[PDB]
């Protein structure tokens, strides 16, 4: 009952169904009752969750929450420690603060990812008329559009938009634009006649928001508001549940791994702490420290900086993203569903073929005229060109000489518009040529005549003849011809010619193209003197026994770059499906033209006509291609749609409703596809909202289409999709490189605390310094891995299995966390005991030393040599410990970022230095280091110490070891691609 | 299975444990090399020991530093202060000093060969009686009973540190804030002038002078008023001792709150 049946009702029933009059409309009272029952004739705007509740969710998350807890412990500790008058550590204040900055600064990164921040129903009620004329109690007047109610009697005209979903009762030459439903701006006729089962195809339903191109009609309002077909398209778009992009899923998964590990580590040692005799309040502070050490505070930040720089790169190819997540998705996409008109095609009727001289020729239908033309040496051709040029009434608006001919705006229907553009492309200036042959007489195209004719003075001064030129439907042009132009000579139209013609006509018909015949007849001066008075109402001229010249056929042709883009995608393992509202025959022709259907693919219908067998005996597997109309789709079951998708790898869905587009996208999704969707129209918005990424054309796109998109091709260059595929596959490959590099240093920030707790050595690595490494020193190096190039031939690889190929996996985590990270902690501790001993504290003295070390009532503690030490002097030496541990990690992050440059390939072939941005990041890394060390004051602001050259050298053999270890590892997998070594130790 | 098969689990464990043994070996070796790097007698560097710390006894800490408070009228308020003072001095008894020797040079006691027993260097005696009126004899209440208490000022030792040759390093105690209503902090120091004899320097480290004992100086405060809170700063006046550091209040000086109740 959501569904319109009112097209199949009599007036008696429609009047009974609505308690209305088909000629006097609703009673004024019942109108205002019904208005209270149904509400206004308007689309309800589903409020997007308010702007700041959007920002609150960013604050939450596995990593965000641990920071909260840690900042809270820092406050609680700060309060408890200061409620006993201990003013000695405001570290637990500043630690608390910095954490909160990080939580908030991180949450800001997440929220400003969404540049667009807009609601779709805004564009939808910009498609809606503000006024309507209605009749109630037999009084016609202009009402507000929103006041209409089902049952209202409504009068439409050309120029005005249709005020509701209307069941048409009477019409006078009335045509509408249904492109918001079908994507097709071709005018459709509205009558009161019931011409189809579907109300989407019948003539006596007119649709809310569609534009009435011409004529007039009256009809009954059978739906209003969100019940109208535009209101349902809108609902489908708004009501799509907000599912997570492929990379959001990946980020969440890695975060879940980290947060789980952090709670486990923090909680087991809290126990261990309490078990070896610490006070609960101190173990609570260890839990905070372990969390702060293990969690990568800078990680999510680095990830979105990498996405930012891919978004930057895409945008320079005129490919504009609306949310940083959308910058990855085309790399993970495995099925593209594409609207045909204005996406694949130019949305412009273009001359495509010509039948003359008994042969079909192919015109160059590209927008840049970059294609293959047809032979124009023929004198049959010079003649046909004369006819299609003179017999045309369309016009270029002036001053367009700077414009490319295809872009030029012309006054005329699509057909004559195409013919005129075709003629100016073929010959210099069609309007100039036409003026040389002055139009003596003319009859425009008619419904009764079913052709268009005009007679013309000729250009030669010497030649006094009058040439008659005519076009119309080919069969009906031909039934008025007696001869035909063939190879210069003119022959009587014998049976063999008439049959030749019919096959050509039906041939171009089969290519989903519109077809026109074109004939001429030269009038002598003997029967028609130079000043003969050609009178249209007299028919004083002939309209039979003309000379046939040729057929011309036209189609909305592919955009020039679109067919190569499609092969590139398929080459990269992506399935490509056509999903259009246009008619199947055109859709299939264009699918073939563009590469969606490979040369040699047959449908089961194709096979059946070759083998001359019924289709029900064709084995469905044998057909590589398939064309399913919306009616069939409506009839199918989901198991059947799936069965079709699995069976025919080259799939065309034509004559589909907006919901049917959604249902196809979703079907692919349930099957396991990451689905992209390329469209330019209002009817695409549900399919756009529901894809994992939606791409709109920037120029020929509709607002609703651009609003529901995640990505916008600003120049309409479909080939940009191919770029997106690549950049996506790169950014994913490179993110695991930064993530691997950023995670690996977490382990040597952890282990110092684990040892400190369990061994009571002086504290090796403090929090303030970790944050410096995490949020400052290593930030640029991790980002620079974004710039890394592809190790493999990325465009020939299949799209990644979303279920088994993840951004962070156990092999990547274990190797980075427990091998490279472990080497880094052994370096740290080696430099720690090195700097302690060279300063008077032998390692055995450090075990259990912590209590006395950290005692402010102990100003003369003795070291290994017997030297007595103040708490102050000990404190600064503790800072020296923090610093050596810091620079051990930094020196290893040089080795680390180098070995992360490649996951398969050795650093000796790709080299070390081709990535320019990475080496500046390494150099900035070491500069920000020397500053923190040797800038004066640094020991008292940030706890950093001017270490000696020797302790920079100490961890270098460990860094070198890391390089050599990984290099050996990577060679192992190149030389044994199936072995255990490869299985277990490749990340 | 919890991620692999029962034989794939064993072969990764064997690798990780191998990795960990090798890395623990490399580490253990590094530490061992480090320890033959190290001379057992003189530290490699003395970066945090530019100037010696200073401590006092008895050390009683409140919050924010040394706070000492007692009632002259009640013997039990200063008992523990006496007790820690006596108990500290026990290592400075004539028998406790059996490993050190008589030093008369009043100049740096430079020793290059280890002529003392068990291949060590000689260390100079410092006996508690060198503190005279503050030695616990004849007054075992160490000045406190009479409201004129002794605090002992000890200079942290540092290997091969030499405090300056022109005279011996001296202690000076004064009030931190001279009271507008009162006179300067009047103190008598034992030994005379409050000096550390030069022959207690250099320290050569616990291994070379196991019986080494820090020279002391007592600061007998004579001026301090009853039932008022004061603050006393004792600075070491030596050429190579500094007491200006704002991040180490105990570098070259020591300060304490004092209140003498009645
Ligand atoms: C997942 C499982 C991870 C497994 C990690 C296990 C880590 C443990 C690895 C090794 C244990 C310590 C090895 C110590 C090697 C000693 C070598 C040696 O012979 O040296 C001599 C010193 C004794 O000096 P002396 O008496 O000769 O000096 C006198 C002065 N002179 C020399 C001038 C005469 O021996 C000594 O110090 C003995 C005391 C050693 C001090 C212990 C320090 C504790 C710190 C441990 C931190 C380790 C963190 C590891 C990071 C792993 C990341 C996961
Ligand atoms: C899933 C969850 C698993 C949980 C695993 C738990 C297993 C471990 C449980 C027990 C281990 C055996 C305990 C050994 C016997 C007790 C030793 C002890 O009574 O020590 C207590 C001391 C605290 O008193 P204090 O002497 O410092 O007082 C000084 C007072 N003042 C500061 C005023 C001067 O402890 C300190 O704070 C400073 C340390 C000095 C004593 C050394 C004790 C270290 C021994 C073992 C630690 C190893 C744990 C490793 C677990 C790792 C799992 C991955
Ligand atoms: C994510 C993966 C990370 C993996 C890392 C996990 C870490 C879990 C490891 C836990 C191991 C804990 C080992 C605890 C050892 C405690 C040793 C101990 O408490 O023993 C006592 C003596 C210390 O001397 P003391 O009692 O005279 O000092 C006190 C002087 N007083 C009495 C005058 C105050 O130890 C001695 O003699 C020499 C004992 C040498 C100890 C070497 C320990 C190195 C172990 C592991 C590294
Ligand atoms: C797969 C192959 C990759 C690794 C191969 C190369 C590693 C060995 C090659 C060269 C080692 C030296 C590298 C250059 C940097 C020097 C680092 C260093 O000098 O480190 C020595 C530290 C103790 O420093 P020190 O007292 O000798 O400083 C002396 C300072 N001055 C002379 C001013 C008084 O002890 C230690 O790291 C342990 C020293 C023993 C060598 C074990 C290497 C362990 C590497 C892992
Ligand atoms: C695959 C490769 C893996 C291996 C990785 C190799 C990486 C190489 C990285 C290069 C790093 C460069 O390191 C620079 C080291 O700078 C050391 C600075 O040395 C200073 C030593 O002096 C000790 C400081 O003395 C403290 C007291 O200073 C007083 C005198 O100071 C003079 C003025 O300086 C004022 C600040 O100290
Ligand atoms: C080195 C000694 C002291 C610790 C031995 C403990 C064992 C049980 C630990 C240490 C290293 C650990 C492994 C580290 C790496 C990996 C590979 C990863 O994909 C899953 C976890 C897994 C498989 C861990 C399982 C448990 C493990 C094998
Ligand atoms: C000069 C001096 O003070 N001597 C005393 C003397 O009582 C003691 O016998 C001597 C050990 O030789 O050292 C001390
Ligand atoms: C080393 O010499 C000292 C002298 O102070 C002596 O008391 C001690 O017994 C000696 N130790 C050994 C092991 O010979
Ligand atoms: C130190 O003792 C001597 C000997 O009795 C005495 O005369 C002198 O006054 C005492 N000095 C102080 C400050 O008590
Ligand atoms: C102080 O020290 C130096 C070397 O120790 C010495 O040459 C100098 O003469 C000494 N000065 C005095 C005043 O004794
Ligand atoms: C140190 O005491 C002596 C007595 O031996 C005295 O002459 C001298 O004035 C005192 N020094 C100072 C700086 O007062
Ligand atoms: C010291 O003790 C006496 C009695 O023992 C008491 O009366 C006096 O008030 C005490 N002094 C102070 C400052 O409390
Ligand atoms: F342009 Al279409 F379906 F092909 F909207
Ligand atoms: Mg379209
Ligand atoms: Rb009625
Ligand atoms: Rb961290
Ligand atoms: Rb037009
Ligand atoms: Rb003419
Ligand atoms: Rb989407
Ligand atoms: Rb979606
Ligand atoms: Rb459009
Ligand atoms: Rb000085």
């Amino acid at each position: 009952g959501m569904e319109i049946n009112d097209h199949q009702l009599s007036v008696a029933e429609l009047e009974q169904k609505y308690q209305t009059s088909a000629t006097k409309g609703l009673s004024a009272s019942l109108a205002a009752e019904l208005l209270l029952r149904d509400g206004p004739n308007a689309l309800r705007p589903p409020r997007g969750t308010p702007e700041y509740v959007k920002f609150a969710r960013q604050l939450a998350g596995g990593l965000q929450c641990l920071m909260w807890v840690a900042a809270a412990i820092c406050l609680i500790a700060f309060a408890i420690q200061a409620s006993e008058g201990d003013l000695t550590t405001d570290d637990n204040l500043y630690l608390a603060l910095a954490l909160i900055a990080v939580v908030v600064v991180t949450g800001c990164f997440g929220y400003y990812q969404e540049f667009k921040s807009t609601n779709i129903i805004a564009s939808f009620k910009n498609l809606v008329p503000q006024q309507a004329t209605v009749i109630r109690d037999g009084d016609k007047f202009q009402i507000n559009a929103d006041q209409l109610v089902v049952g209202d009697l409504v009068e439409m005209k050309g120029g005005d938009r249709v005020p509701a979903d209307i069941r048409i009762l009477q019409a006078q030459g009335c045509k509408v634009d249904n492109s918001s439903l079908t994507g097709e701006s071709e005018p459709q006729t509205r009558s009161p006649e019931c011409t189809h089962e579907s109300p989407l195809e019948t003539r006596n339903i007119a649709f809310f928001s569609t534009m009435c191109l011409e004529g007039t009609a009256q009809g009954l309002v059978v739906n209003t508001g969100d019940r109208t077909i535009i209101g349902r398209i809108a609902s489908l778009a708004s009501g799509v549940e907000n599912e997570k992009t492929p990379i959001a899923i990946e980020i969440e998964h890695f975060v879940d791994i980290i947060a789980g590990l952090a709670i486990l580590f923090g909680a087991t040692f809290f126990i261990v702490a309490m078990c070896i005799g610490y006070t609960f309040l101190r173990a609570m502070v260890f839990f905070m420290a372990i969390v702060v050490a293990y969690v990568p505070e800078g990680l999510l930040a680095t990830v979105t900086v990498c996405l930012s720089l891919t978004a930057k790169r895409l945008a320079s190819k005129n490919c504009v993203v609306k949310n940083l997540e959308a910058v990855e998705t085309l790399g993970s996409t495995s099925v593209i569903c594409s609207d045909k008109t204005g996406t694949l095609t130019q949305n412009r009727m273009t001359v495509s073929h010509l039948w003359f001289d008994n042969h079909i020729h192919s015109a160059d239908t590209t927008e840049d005229q970059s294609g293959q033309t047809f032979d124009q040496s023929s004198e049959t051709w010079r003649a046909l060109c004369r006819v299609l040029t003179l017999c045309n009434r369309a016009a270029f608006k002036s001053g367009q000489d700077a414009v490319p001919v295809p872009k030029r705006i012309v006054i005329g229907d699509a057909s004559e518009t195409a013919l005129l553009k075709f003629s100016e492309l073929t010959l210099g200036n069609a309007m100039g040529y036409r003026e040389r042959f002055p139009k003596v007489c003319e009859i425009p195209f008619n419904s009764t005549n079913k052709f268009q004719l005009s007679i013309h003075t000729l250009e030669d001064p010497r030649d006094p003849r009058h040439v008659l030129v005519m076009k119309g439907a080919p069969e009906r042009v031909l039934e008025r011809c007696s001869s035909i132009l063939i190879k210069g000579q003119e022959l009587p139209l014998d049976e063999q010619w008439r049959e030749a013609f019919q096959t050509a006509y039906l041939s171009l018909g089969g290519l989903g193209e519109r077809v026109l015949g074109f004939c001429q007849l030269y009038l002598s001066e003997k029967d028609y003197p130079p000043g003969y008075a050609f009178d249209v109402e007299a028919m004083n001229f002939p309209t039979s026994g003309l000379c046939f010249a040729g057929l011309v056929s036209m189609i909305d042709p592919p955009r020039a770059t679109v067919p190569d883009a499609v092969l590139k995608c398929r080459t990269a393992g992506i399935r490509v499906i056509m999903v259009t509202g246009d008619h199947p025959i055109t859709a299939k022709a264009i699918a073939a033209s563009v590469g969606i259907i490979s040369e040699g693919s047959e449908t089961v219908e194709d096979i059946a006509a070759r083998l001359r067998v019924p289709v029900d005996q064709v084995n469905r597997k044998d057909a590589r291609a398939c064309v399913i109309n919306g009616m069939q789709l409506k009839d199918m079951d989901p198991s059947e749609l799936v069965e079709a998708l699995r069976t025919h790898p080259e799939m065309v869905f034509a004559r589909t409703s907006p919901q049917q587009k959604l249902v196809i996208v979703e079907s692919c999704q349930r099957l396991g596809a990451i689905v992209a969707v390329t469209g330019d129209g209002v009817n695409d918005s549900p399919a756009l909202k529901k894809a994992d990424i939606g791409v709109a054309m920037g120029i020929a796109g509709s607002d609703a289409a651009k609003n529901a998109a995640d990505m916008i091709l600003l120049d309409d260059n479909f080939a940009s999709i191919v770029t997106g595929v690549e950049q996506g596959r790169l950014i994913f490959d490179n993110l695991k490189k930064s993530i691997a590099y950023t995670l690996t240093k977490n382990i040597p920030e952890l282990t110092p605390w684990l040892i400190y707790i369990t061994v009571s050595v002086p504290l090796p690595l403090g929090c303030i310094t970790i944050l410096f490494i995490e949020l400052c020193t290593d930030i640029f190096p991790s980002v620079s891995l974004a710039y890394e190039k592809a190790e493999s031939d990325i465009m020939h690889l299949r799209p990644r299995n979303p279920k088994r190929d993840r951004l962070v996996n156990e092999p990547l985590a274990a190797y980075s966390y427990f091998q490279i990270g472990a080497i880094q902690s052994f370096a740290g501790f080696t430099d720690y005991f090195t700097a302690m001993a060279q300063e008077g504290w032998f390692p055995l003295l450090c075990v259990g030393l912590r209590p006395q070390w950290e005692n402010h009532h102990l100003q003369d503690l003795q070291d290994s040599y017997g030297q007595e030490w103040t708490f102050g002097q000990r404190l600064y030496q503790q800072y020296t410990c923090y610093t050596v541990f810091f620079i051990s990690i930094e020196m290893c992050q040089i080795a680390d970022v180098l070995i992360r440059k490649t996951r398969r390939l050795s650093a000796f072939q790709q080299g070390f230095f081709r990535n320019r941005i990475l080496v500046i990041a390494i150099v900035f890394q070491v500069c920000i280091g020397c500053f923190l060390c040797y800038c004066p004051g640094m020991p008292n602001i940030f706890n950093f110490m001017p270490i000696r050259f020797q302790w920079w050298l100490v961890p270098m053999p460990f860094s070198l070891l890391i390089f050599v270890y990984d290099e050996i590892r990577k060679l192992g997998v190149r030389c044994c691609p199936g072995s255990w070594w490869d299985q277990e130790l490749y990340y | 299975m919890l991620g692999r098969t029962l034989s794939r689990w064993v072969w990764i464990s064997l690798y990780y444990v191998a990795f960990y043994v090798v890395m623990s070996g490399i580490f253990a070796l590094c530490i061992y090399v480090l320890m033959r790097t190290i001379d057992p007698y003189t530290p490699d560097y003395q970066d945090q020991l530019k100037s010696p710390g200073v401590t006092l006894r008895p050390d009683v800490y409140g919050e924010k530093g040394l706070d000492i408070s007692y009632n002259v009228s009640d013997s039990t308020t200063w008992a523990g202060l006496a007790h820690t003072l006596h108990r500290f001095l026990a290592g400075y008894s004539p028998a406790a000093q059996e490993g050190s020797i008589n030093c008369t040079s009043e100049k740096y006691f430079f020793q290059e060969s280890f002529l003392a027993p068990n291949h060590t260097k000689f260390s100079c005696k410092f006996t508690a009686d060198m503190l005279q009126n503050c030695s616990g004899r004849p007054d075992p209440t160490f000045g406190f009973a009479e409201g004129k208490p002794c605090f002992i000022i000890k200079m942290n030792r540092i290997v091969k540190f030499l405090p300056g040759n022109s005279t011996a390093p001296r202690v000076d105690c004064a009030f931190l804030d001279q009271p507008r209503d009162g006179p300067p902090l009047q103190v008598e120091y034992f030994p005379a002038n409050g000096t550390y004899s030069l022959h207690y320097f250099p320290y050569y480290g616990k291994k070379a002078q196991p019986h080494y004992s820090n020279p002391l100086v007592a600061a007998k405060l004579l001026n301090v008023p009853r039932n008022r809170d004061v603050v006393i700063v004792c600075k070491i006046l030596a050429e190579h001792v500094s007491f200006d550091n704002p991040h180490d209040p105990y570098e070259g000086k020591v300060e304490f709150k004092l209140k003498i109740q009645k």
